[PDB]
């Protein structure tokens, strides 16, 4: 059935007018999507944010030193996606997806959008069943459920991670004791830390097990 | 709009001239009908542009250095800040109301120097070198730059000596 | 050590204070020297000072 | 000669253009100044767009001319690396400011690289 | 009013003046007439340094730049649509924007010659019927009246097939790609099952 | 080459295609 | 013509008051840029202005 109806799909070019400071400006692409991925020649990887009419301002996902003016444009015809899934589980993947553990492939998963639209009302229920932290400041003063968004705002050198950290060791001490339903699968997303500091966190993670 | 369909565009590609010779014999007559309305044109020399707030926009000078000493026919005396692909900024060391748009700027072919030696010694100048305590120019003198770099590591060593202030306070 | 827009009289002090400690020693002996020095001080323009 | 040789567009301080015919140097890339009192090094920092590289200097951009000729090294600036640059004093651009004459250079290291990856973190307290 | 249709959209201010251009040459039909002598001037601008001192000075008076214009543009070629463009150029300091005007357009005018220079590339030298045949497969994707003219190169490491350049578009219609994309389905699909 | 001053066009008025449509659509007969 | 100098005093023709205009700087394209000393309601583009 693949071959049977296979159309040699269509790529659109771009050239780099201009590029720096993680910025190209393309001209071209003219069928390109607003924040749609887009391809290097370099092999680096982009995304098309300001859509103008004579260039497409285009950030660049690594460093744009091996762009020079010129280079050609590919897009990808997709909006920016990720590998969502329970291959994840256990993994430490960079921004987008593509894991840095050095573990191999993301085997188990799938790809899927990174901007969607939020669920709606009739999507919703009343947030009814609690999130235990484990922290007992927090599970008997400001009690969390589960479905609900809560703030950890801080000073500088406070307890901000250790609570995020004591709710993932917890969610463990919780998911062995608990039916397959109830259990709780825990995502850390640590953005512009050292990369010291999130091996310090692995490294955490592995030795209690969550 | 690109640039290599824009190269392409200066090898010849009309084929026919009946406006190339219709005009190269009509241009040298219209040229010398306003004629007494050009000012010469500058290459070498500049001309001000804009003047404002104390920063001149100066058309031309093509071989200015960056953080040259100008001079305005004025008189008054610039630095050429920023070399721009068009024009050169210069800021005016004096009153930029004596400068005006269509005014000549000399190079004077030095980055900003003031007269140093000792027969500055003695003299009240201006921000510029130039005396204003009534008794002359300078001389036995010699021209030197302002913004010269200051010595590295291995030109400098320790202060030993005690350079005395008279001060009681300052020298306890 | 590298020294980023600082003085160049602390830089002067620190090298020969590094040559009678024999951290730096100079001449034959700079193999058995411990201690390199990169020096972008404040009188540098602001390029040097940027990438030293 | 022409080509890998581009010309000094427009000096803005510390920044320079420089403006190449063809062959425009990657970013990061140094570039020397051909003419100058002192030894002038670029360093690549943005394509402008219209064969224009935009630079930032190492040295003092006083002396420079709209026309100079700007060499492409075709690599970034490299500081001599080593046990040989012990007990040294080196500047930005590597060259010795001790007057002990030339530094023993076992490698010459580009100074501009990635961070070590997450696998080759390592943590011990 | 009415105005003919560009044929293709393009850019401002610069590209919006050779849209008008075209705009008013496409009524008069002297499409091409107009064009030819749009080269005269990028011509007369090389030769002749007193007519682009009419363009790149600032120092010329705006009466003197437009005065010289219309005292050298006297009914030979004038055309009434590049020499009333000429002083409208000269009236506010754009004769500078001729190199940019002329290029916005070309590409308006093989829009109209429905024209697109075309590139292909193939393994092997082609055979006159693979030519015959891969031009009628290269005009599916030029959806127009669209002539193709080809620009044919050699490369090897296609296994056959052919691909297509169009300087703003690439078919990869080569069988390399195919057995590459072929690959990535089935080590795909096989990990789904 | 002699022509890269024309190269980069620069303009006195974002209204430059208003004077040009004032003067090329009476130039049409 | 010819530019008047910066701070020099630039007279309205025809204005119900005396509008004096003191010239503030020069902009280019032979145009100063100057500040009223009275009020503008009522000015026109291409009132004759006298250069004093
Ligand atoms: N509950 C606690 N009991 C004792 N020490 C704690 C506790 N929570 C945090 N700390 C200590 O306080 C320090 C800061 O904790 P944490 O890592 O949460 O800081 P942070 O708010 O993330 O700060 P930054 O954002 O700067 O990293 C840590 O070194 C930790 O050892
Ligand atoms: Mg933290």
């Amino acid at each position: 059935e693949w071959e049977k109806s296979y159309q040699p799909p269509v790529i659109h070019l771009g050239r780099v007018l201009s590029v720096g400071d993680g910025i190209a400006r393309v001209y071209g692409l003219k069928s390109v999507q607003a924040g749609e991925l887009v391809c290097f020649d370099s092999g680096v990887k982009g995304m098309a944010l300001n859509l103008q009419a004579d260039h497409v301002g285009v950030v660049v996902f690594g460093n744009d030193s091996v762009i020079h003016q010129g280079d050609l444009v590919y897009r990808t015809g997709q909006i920016v996606n990720v590998p969502i899934g329970p291959g994840t589980l256990g993994r430490v993947t960079d921004g987008l997806g593509q894991p840095i553990d050095g573990k191999g492939p993301l085997t188990n998963v799938r790809s899927s959008l990174v901007e969607v639209k939020a669920p709606g009302i009739i999507a919703r229920q009343s947030v009814r069943e609690p999130l235990f932290t484990g922290v007992k400041a927090v599970d008997a003063l400001v009690p969390i459920g589960r479905g609900q968004r809560e703030l950890i705002i801080g000073d500088r050198q406070t307890g901000k991670t250790a609570v995020a950290i004591d709710a993932i060791i917890h969610q463990k001490n919780c998911n062995e004791q608990v039916p397959k339903a109830q259990r709780v699968y825990c995502v850390y997303v640590a953005v512009g830390q050292k990369r010291s500091t999130v091996a310090q966190l692995v490294k955490l993670f592995t030795q209690t097990g969550a | 709009a690109d640039a290599k369909a824009l190269d392409e565009l200066r090898k010849p590609k009309f084929s026919s001239k009946y406006l190339i010779q219709h005009v190269s014999q009509k241009l040298i007559p219209a040229v010398k009908e306003w004629e007494k309305s050009y000012q010469p044109p500058v290459i070498h020399l500049g001309r001000v542009l804009s003047v404002g707030d104390g920063i001149a926009r100066v058309y031309g000078l093509k071989s200015v250095q960056a953080g040259e000493l100008v001079c305005f026919d004025s008189g008054v005396k610039g630095m050429a800040l920023n070399l721009q692909a068009d024009h050169v900024g210069v800021v005016v060391f004096g009153n930029d109301s004596v400068i005006h748009q269509g005014d000549l700027v000399y190079r004077t072919g030095q980055i900003v120097n003031v007269p140093i030696g000792p027969g500055t010694l003695g003299r009240v100048t201006d921000g510029l070198g130039q005396p204003i305590d009534g008794k002359g120019p300078l001389t036995n003198v010699r021209s030197s730059l302002v913004e010269v770099k200051a010595p590295g590591i291995i030109a400098r060593q320790s202060v030993r000596e005690p350079l005395f202030t008279g001060v009681k306070a300052v020298d306890a | 050590f590298a020294g980023v827009g600082e003085r160049t009289r602390e830089g002067n002090d620190l090298y020969r204070e590094m040559i009678e400690s024999g951290v730096i020693k100079l001449g034959a002996e700079r193999g058995n020297s411990k201690c390199t020095l990169v020096y972008g001080q404040m009188n540098e323009p602001p390029g040097a000072r940027a990438r030293v | 000669p022409a080509i890998d040789a581009g010309y000094v567009s427009q000096v803005i301080g510390p920044v320079v253009d420089v403006r190449f015919d063809g062959e425009l140097p990657s970013i990061l890339s140094s570039l020397e100044v051909e003419g100058h009192s002192v030894r002038l090094v670029l360093e690549v920092a943005q394509h402008m767009g219209d064969n224009t590289v935009r630079c930032i200097a190492m040295d003092s951009t006083d002396g420079l001319v709209r026309g100079q000729k700007v060499v492409d090294t075709g690599s970034p600036i490299k500081v001599p690396v080593g046990r040989g640059t012990l007990g040294r004093i080196m500047n930005v651009i590597g060259e010795p400011v001790d007057e002990q004459g030339p530094i023993d250079a076992a490698d010459i290291w580009s100074i501009h690289r990635e961070a070590p990856e997450f696998t080759e973190q390592s943590t011990e307290q | 009013l009415k105005l003919p249709t560009a044929p293709l959209q393009l850019s401002g201010t610069s590209a919006q003046i050779a849209t008008l251009l075209w705009q008013v040459a496409a009524k008069e039909n002297q499409l091409d007439k107009v064009q030819d002598e749009l080269y005269q001037f990028i011509e007369l601008f090389k030769q002749h340094s007193e007519l682009r001192r009419l363009a790149t000075d600032p120092f010329v008076p705006t009466l003197v730049r437009t005065k010289i214009i219309s005292s050298v543009l006297k009914d030979s070629g004038a055309s009434e649509i590049t020499k009333k463009l000429f002083e409208a150029l000269a009236d506010e300091g754009a004769l500078s924007a001729l190199l940019e005007v002329t290029v916005n357009y070309e590409e308006l005018m093989l829009a109209h010659k429905k024209e697109v220079y075309c590139t292909v590339i193939t393994a092997e030298p082609l055979d006159k019927l693979e030519r015959v045949e891969l031009t009628k497969k290269a005009e599916k994707f030029v959806d127009a009246g669209f002539k193709l003219v080809m620009q044919e190169k050699i490369d090897k490491k296609l296994l056959g097939g052919f691909v297509i350049e169009f300087s703003d578009r690439r078919v990869d219609m080569s069988t390399a790609k195919k057995v590459e994309e072929f690959n990535n389905f089935v080590n795909k699909l096989v990990l789904s099952i």
